[PDB]
C-alpha cells in the first residue's frame, strides 16, 4: 500500500497483574469522512492472543486473512495444537513483524500499526508493538495514534514502572483503559463512540466485550462559553 | 503384440491399460487397512497402525491428515506419497479460500485431488501415485 484510504484511528493497551488489556473503536473513517459504523479493529488469535490494528482497513483484512490461514497451518500435523503446541502471543508478534519488515523492504507496506497483547504459556504477560516500518518496542503500556500522545500518558500514571505491573488489578485497568477512551472520544476527530475491549487474563482466559460506548461526558460547562473572547452574550 | 509395454508410466499396452497405474495399485493392496464411513451429519475414519515393534511410541506416528479446518484424509500405501498429496490437497484448499473466501467444497476439493493425481499418470517422467485415499468432510451441502 502506498497510500492509506480507510483507516482505523487508534489501538491502546496495557498490563497488570494478571495480564492485558487492549481496546479499540469500531470505526472505519474514509479520510475526513467517518463512513463505516461497526468495524472491529480488533482480532482474538487462539484463546490467548489479541492483535489491535490501527490504519488501512484493506491491509488490516489481509492481515485477518493472514492470521486465518496462521490458524489454520498450525492444526495441520499437529496432535498439540490444543494445548503445549498452540499459537503463543509471541510466534504471532514474531511472524508480524517479520511480515512488516519485509514489506517495508519492498517498498510496499501494510499501512498499519498493530500491538499485540497476550498471556504465555507460563503466564507471562506480552504486550508488543509494530508498524510499518518493522519497529518493534515494549513497554507496560502501548497506543498508536493519537492514543500513543494522549492514552499513553494516562495509563502510565497507573503503571510508569515494571514494578508497578503486580499492584495494578484488572478493575483498575480497564477503568483507566475506559477513561483514555473517553479522552480520545473528546479529543479525536476521527474517533468513534462505540469500541471494543479484549482482557487477556491468566486466569479467566479471553474475555471480549462488544458494542462498549464511551459514557458520564462533561458537556455542561459548554453553555456558559460565549463568544469569541471580546463577545458577551 | 508386443512387450515391454508396463517399463514406462504413461504408454498404452495393447489392450488399453497403464500398467505402471497397476503396479502402484498393487503397492497400495500391500499396504495396511484404512475405512470411511459416512453417517447423517458427517463422516468417519478410522486406521490400522501396524505395531512393527513395541519400541514404537503408541498413540503417535499418526496417520490421518487434516485438510482446512473440515476435510479428513486418510491413505493406504506409500505413506509419503500420501503426505505429498495432502500437502498438494491444502495447497489448493488455500487457494481457492484466499480467493473465494469460503471454505473449500468437498466435491471441489475431490477433483482438485484427482486431476492432480490424474496428471501423475500423463507423463513418463514421473511415477503414479502409490497410494489410496479416502477422504472427505462436511460441507454446506451437506
Amino acid at each position: 500500500t502506498q497510500q492509506p484510504i480507510v483507516t482505523g484511528t487508534s489501538v491502546i493497551s496495557m498490563k497488570y497483574d494478571n495480564g492485558v488489556i487492549i481496546a479499540a473503536d469500531n470505526l472505519g473513517s474514509y479520510g475526513s469522512l467517518l463512513r463505516f459504523n461497526g468495524v472491529e479493529r480488533l482480532i482474538p488469535v487462539g484463546d490467548n492472543t489479541v492483535v489491535g490494528i490501527s490504519g488501512d482497513i484493506s491491509d488490516m483484512q489481509h492481515i485477518e486473512r493472514l492470521l486465518k490461514d496462521l490458524v489454520t497451518e498450525n492444526a495441520y500435523d499437529n496432535p498439540l495444537a490444543d494445548a503445549e503446541e498452540a499459537l503463543e502471543p509471541s510466534y504471532i508478534f514474531e511472524y508480524l513483524a517479520t511480515v512488516m519488515y519485509q514489506r517495508r523492504s519492498k517498498m510496499n507496506p501494510l499501512w498499519n500499526a498493530i500491538i499485540v497483547a497476550g498471556v504465555q504459556s507460563n503466564g507471562d504477560q506480552f504486550l508488543r508493538y509494530v508498524n510499518l516500518l518493522g519497529v518493534t518496542y515494549s513497554s507496560p503500556t502501548l497506543a498508536t495514534g493519537f492514543g500513543a500522545h494522549m492514552a499513553n500518558p494516562l495509563l502510565r500514571k497507573v503503571v510508569d514502572r515494571e514494578s508497578d505491573i503486580p499492584k495494578t488489578t484488572v478493575q483498575v485497568a480497564e477503568e483507566a483503559i475506559v477513561n483514555a477512551m473517553r479522552v480520545l472520544y473528546y479529543r479525536d476527530a476521527r474517533s468513534s463512540r462505540n469500541f471494543s475491549l479484549a482482557i487477556i487474563d491468566k486466569n479467566t482466559g479471553l474475555t471480549f466485550k462488544k458494542n462498549l460506548q464511551v459514557e458520564n461526558m462533561k458537556w455542561d460547562f459548554a453553555k456558559d462559553i460565549k463568544g469569541y473572547g471580546t463577545q458577551k452574550i | 503384440i508386443g512387450t515391454g509395454y508396463d517399463l514406462s508410466n504413461s504408454v498404452f499396452s495393447p489392450d488399453g491399460r497403464n500398467f505402471q497405474v497397476e503396479y502402484a495399485v498393487k503397492a497400495v493392496e500391500n499396504g495396511t487397512t484404512s475405512i470411511g464411513i459416512k453417517c447423517n451429519d458427517g463422516v468417519v475414519f478410522a486406521v490400522e497402525k501396524l505395531i512393527t515393534s513395541k519400541l514404537l511410541v503408541p498413540q503417535k506416528n499418526v496417520k490421518i491428515q487434516v485438510v482446512d479446518r473440515h476435510i479428513g484424509c486418510v491413505y493406504s500405501g506409500l505413506i509419503p506419497d500420501g503426505r505429498h498429496l495432502v500437502n498438494r490437497g491444502r495447497e489448493e484448499a488455500a487457494s481457492f479460500k484466499k480467493l473465494y473466501k469460503t471454505p473449500i467444497p468437498i466435491p471441489a476439493f475431490a477433483d482438485r485431488l484427482g486431476q492432480y493425481v490424474q496428471a501423475h499418470t500423463l507423463y513418463n517422467s514421473v511415477r503414479p501415485f502409490g497410494v489410496s485415499t479416502i477422504f472427505g468432510g462436511v460441507d454446506k451441502n451437506g
